[PDB]
């Protein structure tokens, strides 16, 4: 099956920090966790613009 | 190779059985409704009815009306859900449609002057794929893999 | 995604800055088109707002 | 290998001894005896066809 | 009803009719005309915003749009939207199909 693609992000690096300015077309999972023993995820759908950092 | 596939349903019969919601009320219908399984994903549902689909002849509905079971070709038969609905194929008691999302199913044909109808309150549901929740199926983008109603009847 | 991310000096300027995050896809296999993602439109998102 | 049953005959289950287009009620009845089986296609493709 | 089933309307002054299986309406999916009486139909609507009673005389399309909600109210203390194939028979209150 053909699935959409989301736009790319625009991704603004700091020191210890990475910012997300994300426009979605349609509702859209923006899932992340960290690669250390407590990974700490975060399963949230975005269907707005929003920034995350 | 079709033909032995398709052999099994002359063993059969259309029946008439009870619709709730007929075109003016509760009545006996000749397209009366078991079940609409919808559990794949860009919104192919099958339905089963109280008709057969294919008997060979191509593109037709086979239905009993009232003891004499009767014919019509299948560009004659519409259903929706609440948008109009796409009928693909059908074989002995199923059918494949290709619906959009709803709280019910309504199937009806056109006789001379007389129209018949079955509503039943079956929720008709659509499924994306993947991490994007679209109501339609889009243009392009990446290829995914999926879980859909086979054309075929096989 | 934003105000702005059409900037034409007049109206009828014929010099527009364009910052829309245009990018160009693959196209399905057996198909003549062209796909594209981008941001969407920032005046209708500034009309929401 | 299976034998499917009509009478008390074992016969080979892809060569039915009748055919729907001739037989409309013994057919059925045929398979009517054979639900239970691991071998209830074979007869059946073998009993609408000849 | 002026005949069996059939609707009567005015033309530029001169009176017409059709019969009623060609006249169609519809709220937010399409409606089904049970009878009718003078100037008044009854109708089987899902809900929505409006109305369109439309029918095709010629290759004419005749419509008329009312921005008049049209609601669905259950009967009991558990919401539906299609009533069900089955359950229990409690009082309620629906337009009567005669005309008394």
């Amino acid at each position: 099956c053909t699935v959409p693609l989301a736009p790319e992000p625009m991704i603004t690096f700091g020191f210890r920090s990475v910012s997300l300015k994300l426009h979605p077309k349609n509702p859209t999972y923006l899932i992340t966790r960290q690669l250390a023993d407590e990974p700490h995820y975060t399963h949230e759908l975005i269907s707005e613009p929003a920034v995350r950092n | 190779s079709t033909e032995e596939l398709f052999n099994e349903y002359k063993l059969t019969r259309p029946y008439m059985a009870r619709c709730i919601r007929c075109a003016v009320g509760s009545c006996h219908s000749p397209i009366a409704i078991e079940a609409v399984k919808s559990d794949g994903h860009d919104g192919y549902v099958r339905l089963q009815t109280s008709s057969q689909y294919g008997l060979l002849k191509g593109r037709t509905m086979r239905y009993d009306m009232h003891g004499t079971i009767k014919e019509i070709p299948l560009h004659q038969v519409s259903l929706y859900t609440s948008r109009p609905c796409h009928i693909v194929d059908g074989h002995g008691y199923f059918l494949l449609a290709r619906c959009p999302a709803g709280d019910s199913i309504t199937m009806e044909f056109k006789k001379d002057s007389v129209r018949h109808s079955c509503s039943v309150p079956y929720e008709v549901k659509f499924n994306p794929v993947g991490r994007e929740l679209y109501t339609h199926p889009p243009e392009h983008g990446v290829e995914q893999a999926c879980q859909v109603y086979a054309h075929d009847a096989q | 995604g934003a105000f702005g991310d059409i900037q034409s000096r007049t109206v009828s300027s014929s010099d527009l800055y364009a910052n829309t995050n245009l990018v160009l896809q693959r196209p399905k296999a057996g198909a003549i088109h062209v796909p594209y993602t981008q941001a969407p439109s920032g005046f209708e998102q500034w009309k929401k707002d | 290998t299976t034998m499917c049953l009509l009478a008390n005959v074992t016969f080979p289950c892809a060569q039915p001894p009748i055919c729907y287009d001739r037989k409309p009620a013994e057919t059925l009845a045929m398979l009517s005896v054979n639900v239970d089986n691991p071998g209830y296609d074979e007869l059946l493709e073998a009993a609408v066809k000849c």
